[PDB]
């Protein structure tokens, strides 16, 4: 039912790359959960979802997180989507854990089960050493990943650049199917 | 329309879930308008093939398909499309059975017509239409005049529309005799339609006084339905209306106004009088104001109107028009009572043989000597002997009003005659058992007339005892008028069985006014006069009120 979580990390790493994604892959974020882009309302139809967004951790001494898309109403995400600003371990582990918590309160508060997804797109390839230290979850990158992958049947999407560094094999541990490998070049795909 | 409605929407509807069903008999389009214009929100956006038709409506999807009590026939088929299943399993026109026999009575407004307006525009509109244009052969099957004419805010947002009605009506005139549908909607109007706007009343009036010109109405002796409706519109319209309305009439005097109904001419200048007299309209001028209706006067005054001569010149604040009043000759100047009445006994001599010549008798029939022949009749036992009756009920109504103009004086002269009472007792006797049969005039003239060449100083107070005592002895009806009394204020618009009630009614008492009495050697009474007849008395309820003008008003000099 299109429940949906981003995660954006390449805010700080690589700016101008963002567009050249968004300009490719923005269909899959509305024009495959929605009829298209529109000027509607929004409400607990479950169609809602979020978009969590970081930076590196030299320009953060006290702001890290921003997760702030409660439902989103379907249009207001890509309108808020090219507002955030643009700012090398980037914290992704810290980033990844509030997305969890996220998916825990929906799994919490959507009793009467719709197919979660989530986007950890990162720019650079980069590593959190410290588990979360910011936050109530505390484990570490394969932790965070297996718990994630455990847990939720979410597809694990890793929407990252047009590079391929080995951040892709290790960050596709993820056992159960959830399509963790693919960074799709080709025609857009449902949710892999 | 859908931004400010969502806006609207996302602080009205502030909830989890699609609760209250809401099968709510009396008021149910209060909660299902949130889904209602929703599903409208959808259609719209699906008329386009985008904006996702319309979507989330989770909040409302319990009411989304509640289509699958009368009152929960929730209308929501305004968009497009659905105007088979809600609208066409209304209680539509007759077609199963067929004279006031008509079945299946109408709707009430407050339980479905509360809400089915913006909806309603052009079925019942069209339908009457197309049963018309071909011909009304049969007796009218629907009787639906009810919940059409009970439409007040349909005229009150498609006032043009009835207008629009009368004008693709009027060909009919040419089609069928303009009677199948004039009597059908001319009588709720006056009767269920009180309030309406008067610029178009004005209109209407113009229309029915035309009507009454063109086409001829020979065929339809039952016109009084006519009259009575513009009585009805000149007398409702007196408190303020004429005055910012001479701009619309301006012209209707120098075209049509003076046709014939040189009585309802009487009435309306009457009613003109009273209303410029609300409120002091000639204190101020009395010539700079004066051309506003003098030009109507010169109009009239072509027709010997105002025939009071300074007796009933009481209701004018600043009788203007009085000056002239000397062009009225009344009577024909004071000496022609006796000649009349001397020719009326040489008519009814001749009547022994006017009988092979009674179609070049009737031509014109000498318009005020004819018709009054029939009172030397019912003098000698029923001395009619049937010679002219069908000939007499052809044209004689019109000129009925000429004939008893001097017939009043006459009678005052008879009633005179008395001196103590040794006549009094025989006129009671046999003049009020004699004027019943048979006629409908019901004082629908006498009333004005006695104020016209009576009242003068002939007789004047002499011809003022006719109102004391020659109308009124009617008392035959006033026994049912006890139980008819009950029948409007009790169901102001609560009607359900008011087909049957006034069918019954009518049954009881009346038959009609071209049907006779008596059934001599010859009756063959053809009847054809079943348009509509729902109200048969309440005509003379409002010409009640100019005899008690005339009556105590007036004339309150004496």
């Amino acid at each position: 039912v299109a429940d949906v979580v981003f995660v954006i990390e390449g805010t700080a790493n690589l700016g101008p790359y963002f567009e050249e994604l968004r300009k490719h892959y923005l269909l899959p974020a509305i024009e495959y959960f929605n009829g298209g882009p529109p000027d509607f309302g929004g409400d607990y139809g479950g169609t809602q979802y979020s978009l969590v967004v970081f930076n590196t951790v030299d320009c953060a001494p006290e702001s890290y997180v921003q997760c702030h898309a409660p439902t989103s109403s379907a249009y207001e995400f890509v309108t808020w989507l090219d507002g955030i600003k643009f700012m090398s371990c980037s914290l992704i582990a810290e980033g990844l854990s509030t997305a969890l918590q996220l998916f825990d309160d929906f799994k919490k508060m959507r009793e009467q089960q719709t197919h979660r997804v989530c986007l950890l797109i990162c720019n650079s390839p980069p590593y959190l050493l410290p588990a979360v230290e910011s936050t109530t979850y505390s484990g570490c990158t394969t932790e965070s990943l297996v718990q994630k992958i455990g847990e939720r049947g979410i597809h694990f999407s890793i929407v990252s650049p047009r590079k391929l560094p080995a951040l892709r094999l290790l960050f596709e541990k993820a056992a159960p199917p959830a399509l963790l490998e693919p960074l799709q070049q080709p025609a857009d795909v449902s949710q892999d | 329309f859908l931004p400010v409605m969502k806006l609207f929407d996302l602080l009205y509807p502030e909830k989890e879930c699609i609760p209250v069903p809401d099968i709510n008999k009396p008021q149910s389009t209060h909660a299902f308008a949130m889904t209602c214009i929703w599903i409208h929100l959808n259609r719209k956006a699906q008329n386009g093939d985008s904006t996702l038709q319309i979507p989330i409506p989770h909040s409302l999807k319990l009411h989304h398909e509640f289509l699958q009590i009368a009152l929960l026939c929730n209308a929501y088929s305004t968009n497009s499309e659905c105007f088979t299943l809600p609208m066409g399993a209304l209680v539509e026109t007759i077609y199963g059975n067929g004279a006031s026999v008509t079945p299946l009575p109408m709707n009430l407004l407050d339980s479905l017509t509360v809400h089915a307006k913006m909806s309603l525009i052009h079925s019942i509109a069209t339908r009457v239409i197309k049963l018309a244009h071909t011909k009304s052969s049969v007796a009218l099957a629907p009787a639906l005049v009810e919940t059409y004419s009970r439409l007040l805010v349909y005229m009150e947002i498609e006032s043009l529309g009835i207008k629009g009605f009368i004008s693709q009506l009027l060909p009919t005139v040419f089609k069928s005799h303009a009677w199948g549908i004039l009597h059908t909607l001319l009588e709720m109007f006056s009767h269920r339609m009180h309030h309406i706007q008067p610029h178009y009343r004005v209109q209407l009036l113009s229309h029915l006084h035309t009507l009454a010109a063109v086409a001829q109405t020979n065929q339809n002796q039952l016109h009084l339905c006519v009259e009575s409706t513009a009585l009805r519109l000149i007398t409702a319209l007196g408190s303020s209306e004429v005055q910012p309305q001479f701009t619309r009439f301006l012209n209707d005097p120098k075209t049509v106004l003076s046709a014939e109904s040189e009585e309802l001419n009487r009435a309306l200048i009457l009613t003109l009088a009273r209303a410029t007299h609300v409120t002091d309209f000639f204190t101020g001028s009395d010539s700079i104001q004066g051309t506003w209706c003098k030009d109507i006067l010169q109009t009239i005054m072509n027709f010997t109107p105002h025939n009071w001569a300074s007796h009933t010149l009481s209701c004018f604040p600043a009788p203007l028009q009085a000056f002239f009043k000397q062009n009225n000759v009344p009577q024909e100047s004071r000496f022609n009572l006796k000649k009349n009445v001397e020719e009326e006994y040489r008519k009814w001599k001749s009547m022994t043989d006017e009988n092979e010549i009674i179609t070049q008798f009737s031509v014109q029939g000498f318009p005020p000597l004819f018709l009054c022949l029939l009172w030397k009749m019912l003098l000698e036992t029923d001395h009619i002997s049937q010679i002219g009756y069908k000939v007499l009920e052809r044209i004689g109504a019109r000129a009925l009003v000429a004939h008893v103009r001097t017939f009043a004086d006459f009678l005052v002269y008879e009633f005179s005659t008395s001196a103590g009472g040794q006549q009094l007792n025989k006129c009671i006797e046999i003049l009020n058992d004699m004027v019943w049969k048979y006629n409908i005039v019901t004082l629908d003239r006498l009333i004005l007339c006695l104020a016209m060449r009576s009242h003068e100083g002939n007789e004047a107070q002499v011809c003022y005892f006719i109102i004391q005592l020659l109308l009124l002895k009617p008392n035959d009806f006033r026994n049912r008028v006890s139980d008819f009394v009950k029948e409007n204020s009790p169901e102001h618009w609560l009607q359900s069985d008011w087909h049957t009630k006034h069918m019954s009614y009518h049954k009881k008492y009346p038959e009609k006014l071209y049907f006779e009495g008596l059934a001599e050697q010859v009756d063959p009474p053809v009847p054809i006069q079943s348009p509509y007849l729902p109200i048969y008395f309440g005509n003379v309820c409002l010409r009640f009120l100019p005899v008690f003008d005339i009556v105590i008003h007036r004339f309150l000099e004496l």
